[PDB]
């Protein structure tokens, strides 16, 4: 595969919980994606296992529904129960079990301790789709949002906040992680979370608008 | 820094240097008189209508009945203050209908019956340069009850039990208080003060105020219109930088905005733990049995009562430095309005 | 208030007032479904530690008094809450984890503990919230010849995260020559048998340990137990319980924008602003009901025993707990006249209060 | 310590209002300084007669 | 050489600011003063400087008291010995006794003295089993370690605002004193004064 190295562009904000909040602006401390950070830019035409390390922010511009899933884990050559996702177009199955992939992953489109299973909606329904993936205390939580953005170069400039879907008590030690494709090429986005304090904005609408990232510069450790 | 412009002054042992010419400057000093009254409800504050709260805080004595007595000293401080700044007319003096007081143009100063709070212009000047952070003495639970938008921090504070209570005097009343006080000064001089007011055309109080300085009062009379001009032209001036420049009045912002802010401090601190397993009280009594629930109510209890204390202490501290400003202003009013003073830099 | 037989002349900031509420609102789930305890809490056998069996408790009636009449336990030890509370408030899921230990590796079973079930068979967060139930199982887990069919592991080479499970056999080495799959020098297998025996010692005898683990409630609520939904009713100060939180207050229908993931809603204060009824789909404001301060203005007590009532900050037509409206509240009990005397007695924005002939009676001017 | 500093937090923001009132104090006592001695608007210079 | 006190209360989180203005800067602005006073009289505190004798300036400071003008001029070698003895005894009066200032020496050393609290406040336990922080973080488990950590936290925060407290009472004093002598210097250096013992 091929790799290019991108700017963030203050861009991968989540939700913190489900409380409303209203016209006040608040302080969290979580894993956050940095702002102005070295995002990976990966062409697929070609695999080495990408690290997992304390959550992996996904992007992604693919009109045409190419990618699928991943297969967080840690060996991936079946011998466990990892963690796997798939998409049918209908529904999603994060079963945690194998499929005696090789190396290389793949997909053709033309349990043995078995432990969790989890059968929900659709995953993945000017097409930017955003994914956040995080383990904290054996929990595998997941966030997401779609935009629409106007030139397809690189990452946009704006705020665009992200909403969690689904919670999953299993994962376990989880350490490296390959991503889906299905040929009948790919254009994602790979960024790092890291443990960072986040003031957040929300507007009247309950929305945040807005976020100072207190270890940037000074400026916003002032701001903070 | 610098300190100044560099200056060698000829000295010699025959040389004097004498002025032929003058200039009428009026210059603007802004003091503080006072500030906002305030009252705490603690069972409202530190419970929030819980019996069980209410029954662990009786037993910790009477902090509160010595917190109410403090702060009722203050709210009765402050009255105090504006009272002895302000009342010390006798008589509410007017002046006649006829403005003319020698050439000397007062109806920057002078009230109008045009708008319902007679004020100068002046006054509006400065009463709409000084933006208020709505403070409680306008009736507001029936607008805190009815919710629209967003909740406003003045209804936290009025659901957590802190009530801000309205001055004794109104605004229009001190407005009349300073309107009689012009009156004397204009029309009587210094005479008012000393007892009854004694009428003296302006002229001649000018050159009674001319001949208190060391100056002749032949000068006054022969320079009379080149004065007016002058103390008019620097009264428009005065009107010219309050209406542009707009960081003059800070001071008296000041002691808006921190008695806005130590009240929002003290509403963030009912978000905190003290050590306890939860800040809400309901979910404390909710999730655990009697004695384990009293061990987190007495943790709340203590930090609540320790941020009160606090609170309380800074606002007797900011209540003695307002004391101070007011009485100082009561002394320049006393010492410069109604009569001439003879020190220097004051 | 004053303590004292006798006032003298003023204004005396005596109580405050507070509308006391009249009826109580109970709102819970409508499902109807019990939870299955019988088929954890009893059972044919219990996994070993290093694959403690987990299972997950949802969309049910929870009822915490059959859980005594499975197993003869004594300790129901419990870390966020207490066993006598957890039928009233209510969680989103249960998670039960069932597994066998021995009777020195109970107080192992605890946040913030290290040794080796701790540390690298069964680790439990520093911020759990729930009850670890454990309980002798000398007559079911023990044979005379010795119980080799529960597995515990010695050592790993990294400590274990909060509620991890590792079940993969791998040969350790603490040395430089590889294993290669052979266990000959410096090369033990990591799980060894308890082997258990009648003829021991109390302290080492089979323990069955079922851990429920509550979480918070963040999500719609969906496994709690028997309390009796009432019917909702609004524009009226009552006691509210919505999914286990209690509170007082008037409950409003309104305008705000959850979003469909989102609950509740709080204040700057980190109090419960909006909440939503679990039944229908529905976001309700919660306003404190009608509160404020009272004052008493009384003359000398060798003068009169007439006073007058300030109620501080109403719009009072809401009086119970001569009429006259003021800025800094309401009075009752003074006659307001047409008339202007020095201050007596000051309430607020220039009105005082006197004592006067004008039949005695307090009267009140500006 | 970071178990300190992690209970610390748990107790509010007496800190950040400590900090302000010897910020407040600090700022004072130059004002202080300020307000005694800057009273003249040029540095007068003495004749070198004397 | 050993441990100085100043060095533990840096390393205990007690700093001190330097001042705005420095010492050459406040003498500067003193030399200043004095220059005017000498050279203009009080007129430089009114508008320009204007330059006048210094025997005439004195002439006027005695009509200002009550004495006509005719006695400074027949009697001005009297005035000007009976100044420089006056003004040479200050010397002789400073070089050997140290009472005098010792007013500013208390500006010194509550400073210090409320600092130096500052640190023993340190040593105590507050009811835990031990004042050393990394003691009872490795001799006890998580929930006990928390108790006595919260202990000494209440302890301590209860030292810090006691120290802010009296510090801000001390700062209100030193803002009257600064306002009385802002006004000796604005009344007695840049005037004369009719206030009597002023
Ligand atoms: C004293 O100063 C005043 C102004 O401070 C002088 O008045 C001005 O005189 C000029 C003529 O040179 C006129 O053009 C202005 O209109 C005057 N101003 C005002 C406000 O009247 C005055 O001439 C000076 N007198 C002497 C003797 O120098
Ligand atoms: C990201 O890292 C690569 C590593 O070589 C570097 O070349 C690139 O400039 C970095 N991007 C930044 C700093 O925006
Ligand atoms: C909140 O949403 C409404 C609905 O479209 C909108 O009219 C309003 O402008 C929004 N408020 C903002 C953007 O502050
Ligand atoms: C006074 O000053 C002038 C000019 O500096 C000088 O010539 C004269 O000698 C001085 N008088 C005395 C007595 O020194
Ligand atoms: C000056 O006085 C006249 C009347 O004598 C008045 O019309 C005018 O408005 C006054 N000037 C100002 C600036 O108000
Ligand atoms: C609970 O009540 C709602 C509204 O009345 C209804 O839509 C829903 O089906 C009910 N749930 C069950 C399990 O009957
Ligand atoms: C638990 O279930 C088993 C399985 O049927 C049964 O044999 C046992 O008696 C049950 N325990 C109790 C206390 O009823
Ligand atoms: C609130 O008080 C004002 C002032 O008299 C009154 O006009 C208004 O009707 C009151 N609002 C009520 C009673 O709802």
């Amino acid at each position: 595969r091929t790799q290019s190295y991108t700017n963030s562009f203050t861009r991968g904000v989540y939700y913190p919980d489900k409380v409303f909040r209203s016209s006040v602006l608040h302080s969290t401390q979580d894993l956050f994606l940095p702002f102005f950070s070295n995002v990976t830019w990966f062409h697929a035409i070609h695999n080495p296992a990408l690290p997992f390390n304390d959550g992996v922010y996904f992007a992604s511009t693919e009109k045409s529904n190419i990618i699928r899933g991943w297969i967080f884990g840690t060996t991936l050559d079946s011998k466990t129960q990892s963690l796997l996702i798939v998409n049918n177009a209908t529904n999603v199955v994060i079963k945690v079990c194998e499929f005696q992939f090789c190396n290389d992953p793949f997909l053709d489109v033309y349990a043995n301790n078995c432990t969790f299973e989890y059968v929900s909606q659709p995953f993945l329904m000017k097409n930017l789709r955003e994914f956040v993936f995080k383990n904290i205390d054996g929990y595998f939580k997941i966030y997401s949002k779609h935009t629409p953005i106007n030139l397809e170069r690189d990452l946009p400039q704006g705020f665009s906040a992200l909403e969690p879907l689904v919670d999953l008590p299993i994962g376990i030690n989880i350490t490296r992680f390959q991503t889906l494709l299905a040929l009948h090429a790919a254009a994602y986005y790979v960024g790092y979370l890291q443990p960072r304090t986040f003031l957040l904005k929300y507007n009247e609408n309950g929305t945040i608008t807005d976020a100072v990232d207190c270890a940037l510069d000074p400026l916003s450790e002032t701001k903070c | 820094m610098s300190l100044g412009a560099e200056n060698s002054v000829a000295y010699s042992n025959n040389s004097i240097a004498i002025p032929t010419n003058f200039t009428i400057s009026v210059t603007t000093e802004i003091l503080p008189v006072s500030m906002t009254k305030t009252s705490v409800d603690c069972t409202m504050y530190i419970c929030g209508d819980s019996t069980e709260c209410s029954n662990l805080l009786l037993q910790y004595g009477s902090f509160c009945t010595q917190l109410k007595r403090a702060l009722t000293g203050i709210a009765v401080e402050q009255d105090k203050n504006t009272q002895e700044v302000f009342a010390q007319v006798k008589q509410i003096y007017k002046t006649p209908p006829i403005k003319y007081f020698g050439g000397f143009n007062f109806s920057q100063i002078l009230p109008d019956p045009s708008k319902p709070s007679k004020r100068s212009f002046i006054e509006d000047l400065l009463f709409n340069k000084v933006t208020l952070a709505d403070a409680g003495f306008i009736k507001q639970y029936g607008d805190c009850l009815g919710d629209i938008a967003a909740r406003d921090l003045i209804c936290a504070q009025k659901f957590n039990g802190l009530t801000v209570l309205p001055p004794l005097l109104t605004d229009e009343m001190i407005a009349q208080y300073t309107s009689a006080l012009l009156a004397g000064t204009i029309t009587s001089g210094w005479t008012f003060g000393a007892g009854a007011a004694l009428q003296i055309p302006f002229a001649m109080q000018m050159a009674y105020r001319f001949n208190g300085i060391g100056v002749t009062q032949n000068v006054l009379y022969e320079n009379q219109k080149l004065i007016a001009n002058q103390f008019n032209s620097a009264i428009g001036k005065i009107q010219d930088s309050l209406s542009s420049t707009a960081s003059a009045l800070g001071k008296l912002q000041d002691v808006v905005n921190h008695n806005a802010q130590a009240l929002n401090t003290l509403v963030k601190q009912l978000s905190s733990k003290f050590g306890a397993i939860s800040s809400v009280l309901n979910d404390i009594l909710s999730r655990l049995d009697k004695v384990e629930a009293e061990v987190q109510i007495d943790r709340l209890i203590t930090g609540r009562l320790q941020s009160l204390q606090t609170y309380v202490t800074q606002q007797l501290i900011r209540a003695a430095e307002i004391r101070a400003s007011a009485n100082l202003a009561a002394t320049k009013m006393s010492e410069c309005v109604l009569g001439q003073s003879k020190r220097v830099d004051f | 208030t004053l303590k004292s037989f006798t006032v003298e002349k003023g204004i005396y900031q005596t109580s405050n007032f507070r509308v006391q509420p009249t009826e109580s609102i109970v709102r819970f789930p409508n499902i109807t479904n019990l939870c299955p305890f019988h088929e954890v809490f009893n059972a044919t056998t219990f996994a070993s530690v290093y694959a403690w069996n987990r299972k997950r408790i949802s969309n049910c009636v929870a009822d915490y008094s059959v859980i005594y009449n499975f197993a003869p336990f004594f300790a129901f030890k419990c870390y966020g809450v207490s066993p006598t509370k957890l039928n009233d408030l209510c969680f989103t899921n249960v998670y039960a984890d069932s597994f066998v230990i021995r009777g020195n590796e109970v107080s192992q079973i605890a946040p913030g503990q290290t040794g080796n079930i701790a540390d690298y068979n069964y680790k439990l967060p520093d911020d759990f919230t729930g009850c670890v139930i454990a309980w002798n199982s000398n007559k079911l887990d023990s044979k005379p010849s010795g119980n080799y069919n529960y597995l515990y592991r010695l050592l790993r080479k990294s400590k274990l995260k909060p509620f991890e499970r590792d079940i993969s056999t791998e040969i350790y080495q603490a040395g430089n020559k590889p294993c290669n799959g052979v266990a000959g020098p410096n090369c033990y297998s990591p799980l060894q048998s308890y082997g258990f025996r009648p003829t021991y010692g109390v302290g080492h005898q089979p323990y069955r340990v079922v851990v429920l683990s509550f979480e918070l409630l963040h999500a719609p609520a969906t496994v709690c137990g028997p309390k009796k939904s009432t019917n909702l009713v609004k524009n009226k100060c009552v006691n509210f319980n919505f999914n286990g939180l209690t509170g007082t207050g008037v409950l409003t229908e309104s305008n705000k924008k959850f979003l469909p993931f989102q609950q509740f809603g709080r204040d700057i204060a980190d109090t419960t602003d909006a909440v939503r009824d679990p039944q229908t789909l529905e976001i309700l404001d919660i306003t404190p009901c009608s509160f404020g301060g009272v004052s008493v203005i009384t003359p000398g007590t060798n003068t009169s025993n007439q006073v007058a009532v300030l109620y501080q900050g109403v719009n009072c037509t809401e009086v119970p707990v001569n009429v006259f409206q003021t800025r800094a509240g309401c009075l009752i009990g003074a006659e307001y006249v047409n008339n202007s005397y020095e201050c007596d007695i000051p309430i607020g924005a220039g009105i005082c209060a006197s004592y006067q002939t004008q039949s005695q009676s307090i009267i009140a001017y500006t």
